[PDB]
């Protein structure tokens, strides 16, 4: 839901590239 | 991984770092060579005195951080380090601090370096 | 649930599962055991059995309030022996869940406290010694020594 | 603006020169891709749409290169920004402990960003127009325009670096010798962020306290970087950052 | 062996021991023997793994870093669930395994990688899996990769810590691919061998076939 | 909508391959800011003073008396 | 530990034995009848 | 219709993606290139008429 996609995406993205 | 020796394949307590590219911990291979003067990177005899040594930092957590941008090393990170200090940076700060300068130095202290002293020991692209 | 042999998690689960889509699966549920326990005195200790654990599977799984324990008001006279053994299968199953522990830490918290009111009762000493000493026969030693500490402190 | 970000990869990776020499072939033929490779072994896309991207694919599995390449989902590009002013000061000096930087920072006014990004008050401006500009437009301070010292990223990005600290300030033989380096260690914490490794976006740096080595050779000159990096991303962490 | 069997006027059974510390003292710590198959539970100290991972690179030197190529792990779980293949893992398995296999002289019997099959619990995997009668079964405990807890259908079992009486891991079962086999092949016969039986017949054979899968495995198959 | 579910061909199964949805789915700080404060104030009152007079005594005097002011 | 064990490696310089590279013009001593029939009977 | 014929992966590891909305069959048939993995014999749908 609304409150966290800011954390998850920032999560996913550095568990993407930025470790 | 980083952390990891190779004649053990664990976690590397003092890295020792062979100026072929491979790390070993000292711990492990005095032995190897005290019984086969050969290194396990490659079964060609080789020197033990060539052993460099290694000082990676730590950070509030412990965790192997690069000395200047302080940037958590992870297991797909370039780190080169300068086999004239031994102190192991990323691979981009040593470059883009060395290579977009000429200063082939240090960078932790004012150590002077040889171009060639920099050896690269774990980077993905490769 | 009730007719079968043995228990298996089946009918628990899918009346868990119509609970956690609407309420008043919740309501009816409650009302389930008050009804149930009033008139357990019924059923041959097979179904008895299969109750007790259908019940102590819902309260671990959370799908019933801990308050619905108010209905124990575990007297002597208040209860009859099947009502006992209801009792018994219903904590030993508990017990062998959520283990002491957790069972502890349920039963020891505050905001039950009026719901486990007669469970833990001390009011009136008598039915507290007859609590105590049934909870210590069925094996509850723990909650059984922190009432009489309390209670041995109390005179 | 292409956002749309895509990753590919081959399917047996015996095949990567093939497919580098396909990314060479989609480059010259579109204008505004971009492709990037990620240090995590990616190879990166970068265009505006679902329509723009199915095209660049069917150029590069059908013509360019004839190689079988996986593809994985899209997603956006972010940016990295604040809401709010620092609150304390994280402040580092050189490996060698010869210079000091203390540096706060906090949100810039959407008008201004976006007039940067307009090349309104492009910085090739000389300090009397741009403090004209400024106190003009965005009841902004006289002496904060002369203490207007960089736009940050490159030569025009959203990021504004100013500096006060007065009485020391009028150290500005050492000063005005640093501050290129200063500068440059701006531009690339700003080009690389401290949350996803993404380009920041809208923000003010003041540089408030620098102590510098006397005479700052070699040791201000080389190590200063790196710490005036990590005094940015301190900052910024320190008192707000958001997506 | 003469630990894991007690002494002869007070035995152990199945999987006891007398004590604790003869229960540790060894890296041998479960054994059975199923008529011909084999089942060896091992539990490895961080120098012990060491030393067994140097005798073993020592005499087969690998450099080109071959040792995962020919592991097997089971292709039935999710990509979440089967072994990963790191270079410590790996090894430290096929260093038990060429150690297990050289007890045993080569005229009297063997012991074969292709038909073995090897499971190293770590740091780096967190379920332990293997494949006892006909069943199939991964064991995950409760610490390790386990943020969400649950129970399930039948096919979970919750296993309970016998001194604190509190679960501390759950296995997963499933029907191995060979007792699927198994059972197509019955099928298979019967159907193959029916222009000679009666419907009664056909069908109490189908019975039979299905009675017997089900009645074995009986949450494995759900 | 076919998002990979059911046969690829309902040939071999035995049914008729119908497929429905689940139903049943769901303080050093303080220190700086207040420096800074007054060094703010400092740089408005030398250039305050220099368009007011640039007589740098005029300059030193009242921005003098108003760093002394602030701090008090 | 590794004491109470009576057989050394059995295996120093098993290294692996060209069988499965010769080919043998006999239909019942090649490596294909033998592992076909090691796999299949029993 | 039938199908026409009939290993490991770094990309799909799940902890990194980021899922906002299904992908349907409506998407990887209007964009076959983008949302499509192996895409052979596939003609390209698009109109605006």
């Amino acid at each position: 839901p609304a409150p966290h996609l800011a954390r998850e995406f920032m999560i996913k993205t550095r568990r993407r590239k930025g470790l | 991984p980083f952390d990891h020796c190779s004649l053990s394949l664990q976690p590397f307590v003092y890295p020792v770092c062979t100026p072929d590219g491979i790390v070993f911990d000292l711990l492990n291979i005095v032995p190897w060579l005290k019984k086969y003067g050969t290194n396990p990177s490659n079964g060609e005899k080789l020197d033990g005195r060539s052993l460099i040594k290694l000082n990676f930092s730590k950070n509030s957590e412990g965790k192997y951080h690069c000395p200047v941008l302080f940037t958590v090393f992870t297991n797909n990170t370039h780190i080169v380090a300068v086999r004239t200090t031994g102190n192991v940076y990323a691979y981009e700060a040593v470059e883009q601090l060395n290579i977009k300068a000429k200063n082939f130095r240090d960078l932790l202290t004012d150590e002077p370096f040889s171009r060639q002293d920099i050896i690269t020991l774990q980077d993905p692209t490769n | 649930c009730a007719q079968q042999r043995t228990y298996e998690k089946f009918f628990g689960l899918l009346a868990g599962r119509f609970c956690m889509l609407k309420k008043e699966y919740m309501e009816s549920f409650e009302g389930i055991f008050k009804e149930q326990y009033d008139t357990i005195h019924r059923l041959e200790t097979n179904k008895l059995r299969n109750v007790a654990k259908m019940f102590a599977h819902l309260l671990y799984t959370d799908s019933l309030p801990w308050s619905v324990l108010e209905c124990i008001k575990l007297s002597e006279e208040t209860t009859t022996s099947s009502s006992r053994i209801f009792v018994k299968i219903f904590f030993q199953e508990l017990c062998e869940y959520m283990g002491l522990p957790k069972l502890n830490a349920r039963l020891k918290d505050e905001t039950l406290q009026p719901f486990f009111e007669g469970l833990l009762p001390r009011d009136n000493p008598r039915n507290t010694r007859f609590a105590i000493n049934f909870f210590t026969s069925i094996g509850l030693g723990g909650l059984t020594d922190e009432l009489r500490e309390h209670l041995k402190n109390t005179p | 603006t292409s956002v749309i970000k895509i990753a590919v990869e081959p399917v047996n990776p015996s095949e990567l020169p093939k497919m580098l020499d396909g990314l060479r072939k989609v480059n010259k033929s579109y204008p505004s891709l971009t492709t990037k490779v990620e240090e995590s072994g990616e190879h990166v896309i970068l265009g505006t749409g679902e329509l723009y991207l199915d095209c660049v694919m069917h150029d590069l599995r059908k013509m360019y290169s004839e190689i079988d390449i996986k593809v994985a989902d899209p997603v956006v590009t972010f940016c990295e920004t604040v809401v709010e002013t620092s609150s304390l000061k994280c402040f580092a000096e050189t490996p060698n402990k010869k210079n000091k930087i203390t540096m706060i920072a906090e949100p810039l006014e959407k008008g201004l960003a976006e007039d940067i990004e307009n090349e309104v008050v492009q910085i090739t401006w000389n300090r009397k127009k741009l403090g004209e500009f400024f106190q003009t437009k965005y009841d902004w301070d006289l002496l904060a325009a002369r203490s207007i010292w960089a736009f940050g990223p490159d030569a025009t990005g959203p990021n504004i670096l100013v500096d006060d600290t007065l009485p020391s300030e009028v150290d500005k033989a050492l000063l005005g010798s640093v501050k290129d380096s200063i500068v440059q260690g701006f531009q690339w914490g700003t080009r690389e962020g401290p949350l996803c490794d993404e380009l920041i976006r809208n923000v003010k740096f003041k540089i408030l306290d620098a102590v510098v080595a006397q005479e700052p050779l070699h040791r201000g000159g080389g190590q200063i970087i790196p710490t005036a990096r990590r005094v940015v991303y301190s900052a910024f962490l320190m008192a707000t950052p958001r997506l | 062996a003469s630990e894991m069997a007690g002494p002869p006027q007070m035995p152990n059974d199945f999987l006891s021991f007398q004590d604790i510390a003869t229960e540790a003292a060894h890296p041998i710590r479960l054994f059975c023997r199923y008529i011909d198959r084999i089942h060896i539970f091992f539990r490895f100290t961080a120098d012990e793994a060491r030393d067994l991972i140097q005798r073993y690179l020592t005499e087969h030197p690998d450099p080109n870093n071959e040792n995962i190529v020919g592991y097997n792990n089971k292709k039935c779980w999710p990509r979440d669930a089967r072994m990963r293949l790191m270079k410590h893992d790996v090894n430290l398995g096929r260093a038990v395994f060429w150690d297990i296999k050289n007890r045993l002289p080569r005229s009297v019997t063997t012991v074969q990688w292709e038909n073995s099959f090897v499971s190293v619990y770590s740091k780096d995997n967190p379920n332990l899996l293997f494949n006892m009668c006909g069943f199939e079964c991964r064991i995950l405990p409760k610490c390790r990769t386990s943020y969400e807890e649950f129970t399930h259908k039948d096919g979970v079992w919750n296993l309970q810590n016998e001194v604190t009486k509190e679960r501390t891991a759950q296995c997963f079962l499933r029907v191995d691919d060979e007792s699927m086999q198994r059972f197509h092949n019955r099928v298979r016969q019967i159907l193959m061998a029916s222009g000679s039986t009666t419907f009664t017949k056909i069908v109490n054979k189908w019975n039979t076939a299905l009675i017997g899968l089900m009645t074995y495995f009986r949450e494995a198959v759900v | 909508m076919y998002n990979g579910i059911g046969l690829p061909t309902p040939r071999g199964s035995g049914t008729n391959g119908y497929v429905q949805r689940n139903l049943s789915l769901v303080p050093d700080i303080l220190d700086h800011e207040r420096k800074r404060r007054v060094e703010l104030r400092c740089l408005e009152l030398e250039e305050m003073m220099e368009e007011q007079g640039y007589e740098e005594q005029q300059i030193q005097e009242k921005v003098a008396t108003f760093r002394l002011m602030l701090l008090e | 530990w590794d004491d109470d064990v009576v057989f050394k490696n059995c295996a120093k310089g098993v290294d692996d034995q060209k069988k499965d590279k010769r080919f043998v013009n006999d239909t019942l001593r090649s490596e294909f009848h033998k592992k076909f029939m090691e796999k299949y009977i029993k | 219709f039938e199908p026409l014929v009939r290993d490991w992966n770094e990309f799909n590891d799940i902890n990194k993606i980021i899922i906002r909305q299904p992908i349907r069959t409506e998407y990887k048939i209007a964009f076959p290139y983008l949302y499509n993995n192996l895409p052979h014999h596939v003609h390209l749908t698009w109109y605006h008429t």
